[PDB]
């Protein structure tokens, strides 16, 4: 049986994928506004609770496109359980942090 | 003397020869990236 | 225009956590369900 089976696992090589960024701002400290920039809207939706955003990035050599997950958080400690919810043990190594901090206050 | 002349004028060939292997890795950076574009199965021999 | 009923919640963000929970349910299944599948795609890698 197998060999084609095997001869399949020999896949080549891999471009990255997977990747999370989270984010905390005061409620409506721009932080909507700014990840809706990143992707080049003009603005996404002011909502309550736990939004999700993208980063497509581009790159020219491995001529690839990506989706890079945005999960930008609300303000409140009423949410904070949605962190439980969006952050897994695997998800830590791969998540770059941002924050937010508006100089109007 | 007759040594280091005979260096010297080794390494002097390889001078005109230096830009043509410039270009070489030029165009095969070209036809490398093309073929990771292009996906193909580099070989194990494959020298990276 | 009112935007506290998160907080005024009878039960808690627990229903708005199912719900959430729900989402990352559906999803996982379906890139599982892609996973696999798209490992077909596997066989045009591997030349004759």
């Amino acid at each position: 049986s197998s060999i084609l089976s095997e001869v399949s696992t020999r896949a080549r090589s891999k471009l990255p994928s997977g990747k999370n960024i989270l984010v905390f701002g005061e409620d409506g400290s721009g932080k909507t506004t700014l990840m809706t920039k990143l992707q080049g809207a003009e603005h996404g939706k002011k909502g309550r609770g736990l939004e999700y955003l993208y980063l497509s990035v581009h790159d020219e050599d491995r001529d690839d496109h990506t989706r890079c997950n945005v999960w930008i958080l609300d303000g409140d400690l009423y949410h904070k359980g949605l962190l439980k919810f969006a952050v897994s043990a695997e998800s830590l190594p791969e998540t770059l942090v941002i924050f937010v901090a508006d100089m109007s206050r | 003397t007759s040594d280091a002349v005979t260096f010297i004028t080794y390494v002097q060939s390889l001078k005109r020869k230096i830009k043509q292997f410039e270009k070489q890795v030029e165009l095969y950076r070209n036809g490398q990236r093309l073929l990771e574009k292009q996906r193909f199965q580099f070989p194990p021999s494959w020298l990276y | 225009f009112y935007r506290n009923a998160l907080t005024r919640m009878p039960d808690g963000p627990v229903a708005l956590e199912e719900s959430y929970s729900a989402v990352m349910g559906i999803v996982s299944e379906v890139e599982q369900y892609v996973k696999v599948w798209l490992q077909y795609q596997c066989l045009w890698d591997m030349q004759a």
